[PDB]
């Protein structure tokens, strides 16, 4: 609800005062109950060592900055960067859904005690939020845009010897409410430097956990976790950015095969996926390197686009709404064209064209009675 | 001695601290940009020409022979004439690593005002140094052969007792002293006795015999040493020898820019006295057949935007040219969140 602690302790004394029994609880309580959630608060353990990891399990926020060179004589940088370390996180999530997981093997006609390895598939994200300023006068100081880093633990899976069975599933997926934040901070995406300064830590601890087996207390007996990332939580714009390609004025638009914008109109359908991050890797040594001497635009169309080097392993993924507003605004243009009786006209004029829209236009808003506009959506 | 305003072009976000100027035949060529080579300049060198108190950035493409480097936040120059070209060590990868190859950059053409470089790459072995950022590189000539000095400067936590919390932070490197032969690709290491911790951010000047390191930054004791040291080195037939004195005179500055004003003589210019005030004064050395002096310039006045800002950077166009950048203030709200200047030196 959105309550502040003087309004809550407000609240909480009146209830007691007018009621007589103590029906609420103080702020001391409120806060014991919020640290046993936070990340950093039940042990934990790992087979393997986990190399370049500390071993001090009762830490929670930290500067996302990782030890940071701030000094005056260095690269000048303004963020704040606040972040959970990932296994902390991946143990309170799994300490929350502890009774939801007991409640869900029950269901599955499993017995109360069964050890692992629990494989937790887990779905990977990492968006802007635009302008977060506050200003309320004084003009337009600054933008003020921030960066967050989550995940999302997609479904767990357990098997009874050899057959598997999908013990837990998330029902929204994609939904606000399952939005576990790694880390915030104020930064604009297009600032590369930064956010590679400040995700570098986090994906090295993702590298290193990729081949690991935790090990928890939570069922009262031990149990093994195993974990599988997948990074589908990208947009457009970042996954052009984050993998190397280029971000919108590259000849190659799929983000899955080779093909250029050429060659795409003519081939439809006849396509693979031919991109991966070790591919890509090779070519970005490729053009670095130029063992063939050749010219800029040969080495170009030969290394399909590639001039950064990656560093996150991400899997693209696309939605229905792209899709369905690419196929109306194909199709709006379609009967644009027939409507406007081309085949049959080989050169035909702008104001002819727009003629043609807006007797459709008028068509369409007498007939079907619909509102036309320039600006599509869903 | 005279302060004097420079309008930027379209492109202004491409600059940023620690970008490299370049100068061949009079001609100056900017690199290091912010980002990653965009679809207009895949390379990532450009003709730093001014006009009119109006500076272009037109892109400069590559021979057919050369090879593709990423841009470096803080490299390691250095004149090397043995025709004309640049040899460029270390550096920071846009992605926040530490590249330690050599990139032998080199003009193969230049006609119809367009030039052409042939960058290529080298190898280093034998006693190779850790990948490093900050550091400077000298090259000096005995018994009519040359010789790259490469003097440490500072560089990230060893891959051993590297974590997470402290996956960002660098420490100076050893104090010691790499021979790099550019014929073989050959690195030598050599220890001092005199040398006592690190430094980074420094000045390096050297005359053809010995290299003189001024000012820098020790970020073991976060102070500056006032010290100037003295490299007297040589290079026999067989075994090399190398020596190093202190000596009175040195200068508590860091991050300082050094150019050339006459023959023989140079000119340091205001870089960081102490870590919160701004460094103001600055000096000029004047060197001779061994001996070495100091003196300061006539207290040349800067504007109000320099002297209220905290931070700057920038960087010698070798005619005598020191060409360096403002911040913009944020309480302003109004501007190319870069201002920039120039000092005729004359
Ligand atoms: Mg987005
Ligand atoms: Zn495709």
């Amino acid at each position: 609800t959105f309550l502040s602690c003087s309004q809550y302790h407000k609240m909480y004394r009146t209830v007691k005062a007018i009621t007589g029994r103590q029906i609420f609880q103080p702020l001391h309580a409120l806060r014991n109950a919020e640290k046993v959630l936070l990340p950093g608060y039940h042990p934990f353990e790992w087979q393997p060592p986990l190399k370049n990891v500390s071993s001090r399990t009762d830490v929670g926020i930290i500067d996302g900055l990782s030890g940071l060179a701030s000094s005056v004589d260095e690269y000048p940088v303004d963020t704040i960067a606040k972040r959970f370390r990932y296994d902390s996180a991946l143990v309170s999530a799994l300490m929350d859904m502890e009774e939801d997981i007991l409640e869900g093997m029950r269901s599955q006609d499993l017995d109360d005690y069964l050890n692992g390895p629990f494989t937790v598939v887990v779905k990977e994200s990492c968006d802007g939020m635009g302008d977060v300023s506050e200003k309320h006068g004084s003009g337009p100081a600054v933008p003020e845009k921030a960066v967050r880093f989550s995940f999302t633990v997609m479904r767990i899976t357990i098997e009874h010897g050899s057959q598997n069975v999908k013990v837990f599933e998330e029902p929204k997926p994609n939904s606000e409410l399952c939005c576990k934040p790694l880390c915030l901070m104020l930064a604009d995406e297009s600032d590369h430097e930064t956010l590679t300064a400040i995700l570098s830590p986090l994906i090295a601890e993702r590298e290193a956990m990729k081949s690991s087996e935790l090990t928890l207390e939570m069922g009262g007996i031990p149990r093994t976790f195993k974990f599988i990332f997948r990074g589908t939580g990208y947009d457009e714009k970042l996954v052009r950015e984050v993998e190397g390609l280029e971000a919108s004025g590259s000849v190659y638009i799929c983000t899955l095969c080779d093909t250029t914008r050429l060659e795409a109109s003519q081939n439809l359908v006849f396509h693979s996926i031919t991109r991966s991050h070790a591919e890509n890797l090779q070519r970005y040594e490729v053009w670095r390197s130029n063992p063939y001497h050749e010219s800029v635009e040969e080495l170009r169309d030969r290394v399909k686009g590639v001039s950064a080097k990656p560093f996150i392993e991400t899997v693209p993924s696309i939605d229905a709404l792209h899709c369905d507003i690419g196929n109306a605004a194909e199709f709006y243009k379609i009967f644009q064209l027939e409507i406007g009786e081309v085949y049959k006209h080989p050169n035909a004029s702008k104001e002819e064209r727009k003629r043609w829209q807006a007797t459709l236009d008028k068509h369409l808003r007498k007939r079907m009675n619909l509102k036309p506009i320039m600006r599509m959506n869903g | 001695m005279s302060l004097q305003m420079v309008t930027v072009g379209h492109n202004i976000a491409l600059i940023q601290p620690g970008f490299s100027l370049m100068n061949f035949d009079g001609q100056v060529f900017f690199f290091g940009q912010k980002g990653w080579p965009k679809r207009s300049c895949p390379t990532g060198v450009f003709h730093f020409d001014i006009k009119q108190n109006h500076l272009k950035l037109k892109p400069a493409i590559f021979s057919k022979d050369s090879c593709y480097l990423p841009p470096l936040r803080y490299p390691a120059t250095c004149s090397y004439k043995g025709k004309h070209q640049y040899i460029i060590h270390g550096g920071k990868t846009p992605n926040n690593e530490l590249s330690d190859k050599i990139y032998i950059m080199s003009v193969a053409c230049k006609n119809n005002k367009k030039v052409t470089f042939r960058c290529t790459e080298k190898d280093l072995v034998g006693d190779v140094p850790e990948p490093r950022y900050g550091h400077s590189i000298d090259v000096v000539y005995s018994r009519g052969k040359s010789m790259g000095v490469l003097f440490g400067g500072r560089s990230y936590m060893p891959s051993t007792q590297r974590t997470t919390e402290k996956w960002n932070s660098v420490a100076d490197c050893l104090p010691h002293v790499f021979l790099i032969d550019f014929e073989f690709g050959c690195a030598t290491s050599y220890i001092l006795p005199e040398l006592q911790d690190g430094l980074s951010f420094h000045v390096s000047i050297a005359r053809n015999d010995t290299v003189y390191i001024l000012g820098g930054h020790s970020l073991a004791s976060n102070i500056r040493p006032a010290n100037l040291y003295r490299i007297r080195v040589d290079l026999p037939l067989g075994t090399p020898a190398v020596n190093c004195t202190v000596l009175p005179g040195g200068i508590s500055v860091s991050s300082a820019i050094l150019t050339q004003t006459n023959n023989d003589e140079f000119v340091i210019v205001g870089g960081y006295q102490l870590e919160n005030q701004k460094r103001m004064v600055c000096s000029l050395v004047s060197l001779g057949d061994n001996t070495i002096e100091i003196s300061e310039m006539e207290t040349p006045d800067w504007t109000s935007d320099i002297k209220h800002s905290k931070i700057w950077f920038g960087s010698n166009m070798g005619n005598g040219t020191i060409f360096l950048g403002i911040p913009g203030d944020n309480k302003q709200a109004m501007s190319e969140a870069f201002y920039f200047y120039t000092l005729r030196c004359s």
